[PDB]
């Protein structure tokens, strides 16, 4: 309780905040604790510029996904606040944060499975699917992939956009995304099956 | 690990596939498992594993070398139409091979001695596995599969 108050005081009236403080919170982060942590995690996401601070928090959400899973409340309780903070981040901010954001969606999806951000996220992914370096591309491919696994649930409509996203990439001639794009294609095969027709 | 040398290769556009001789080198380990050979090959060719079917192998009298023949199909959708029903149950795609002989021989028994009336009925009881059935199952592997 006391720790939170000091950090809040640090804000632009007077940085310690995102960089060092957030890093510290990340360390403490690394389920019982989740209720207590929530506000602080929220602050980290909010302080976009303490970009580094934001990156660390976004990264923490991902780590929370793997540890908590469904408990993480990606499907559950915790997700609802986090997803809108994340969504807002995109809406309003260093460009570098966004890619990390897009992959986190994937980790969130893996955990939650069934919970309904899908329309907004997939659409967001579509716009992003358009460029921002390969950094964004790798991130977008990653977000589709955990979404696909995570569900083991819907996404079929999108497959034709995604492969065509991959197709454009094919002409581009530049690498890290290749691994991610390959990973997605394999994932599609498992879920969809018939996606070969689109590939051919 | 292993070392494979591809040996004699033909190009059959007719059945849309390439046929090749394989020479696995396992000096140390025992005969290679078709499965493992399947992938070290697909890698050298750089083709989806399930579009590459390997059959028939040997093993020179203790020496770590095994000869075999394999197939490369371009469209698993072609591979599925051409490969033999027995090679499919082998990849666990088609399934079982129930004992037709006996019963079929026994139905011949009854049918050969009836008038159309019942015959039809009988026929509605001859051990399954229609070709019409083989297709629907082949088809399902078609849609439901996509990748690489």
């Amino acid at each position: 309780s006391k720790f939170v108050e000091w950090a809040t005081t640090g804000l632009p009236k007077s940085t310690y905040r995102l960089y060092v403080v957030f890093g510290f919170l990340d360390a403490f982060f690394g389920t019982g604790y989740a209720s207590y942590i929530v506000d602080a995690s929220v602050k980290a996401l909010k302080a976009v510029e303490e970009r580094n601070l934001w990156k660390r928090v976004l990264c923490t959400l991902a780590k929370c996904f793997e540890h908590d899973q469904d408990g993480f409340w990606q499907a559950p309780a915790h997700f609802g606040a986090v997803a809108p903070v994340l969504v807002e981040q995109f809406l309003r901010n260093v460009n570098d944060v966004i890619q990390d954001v897009v992959p986190a969606v994937v980790e969130l999806a893996a955990a939650v499975e069934s919970q309904e951000h899908y329309k907004e996220i997939n659409t967001a992914l579509l716009k992003h699917l358009r460029n921002g370096s390969p950094g964004v591309r790798l991130a977008v491919v990653k977000c589709q992939q955990a979404i696909t696994a995570k569900l083991g649930e819907d996404w079929l409509h999108l497959l034709p956009e995604m492969l065509p996203y991959i197709s454009e990439l094919q002409d581009d001639d530049d690498e890290v995304v290749e691994r991610e794009n390959r990973r997605w294609i394999v994932g599609i095969e498992e879920k969809l099956g018939e996606s070969l027709d689109s590939m051919l | 690990t292993i070392v494979i040398r591809t040996k004699k290769i033909l190009v059959n556009p007719l059945l849309s596939r390439r046929q090749l001789s394989l020479d696995v080198l396992h000096p140390d380990s025992p005969t290679a498992s078709k499965e493992k050979i399947r992938e070290e090959l697909a890698k050298q060719l750089k083709v989806d594993a399930r579009n590459v079917v390997v059959y028939g192998f040997s093993t020179q009298y203790g020496g770590g070398k095994s000869t075999g023949f394999a197939l490369v199909y371009d469209n698993q959708q072609y591979l599925l139409k051409y490969e033999p029903n027995y090679r499919l149950r082998k990849v666990k795609i088609l399934g079982e091979k129930p004992n037709t002989r006996r019963s079929f021989k026994e139905l011949k028994r009854k049918i050969k001695r009836t008038s159309g009336k019942a015959i039809t009925k009988l026929l509605s009881e001859k051990k399954g596995d229609t070709w019409a059935s083989v297709q629907s199952k082949k088809s399902d592997h078609l849609k439901n599969f996509v990748a690489k």
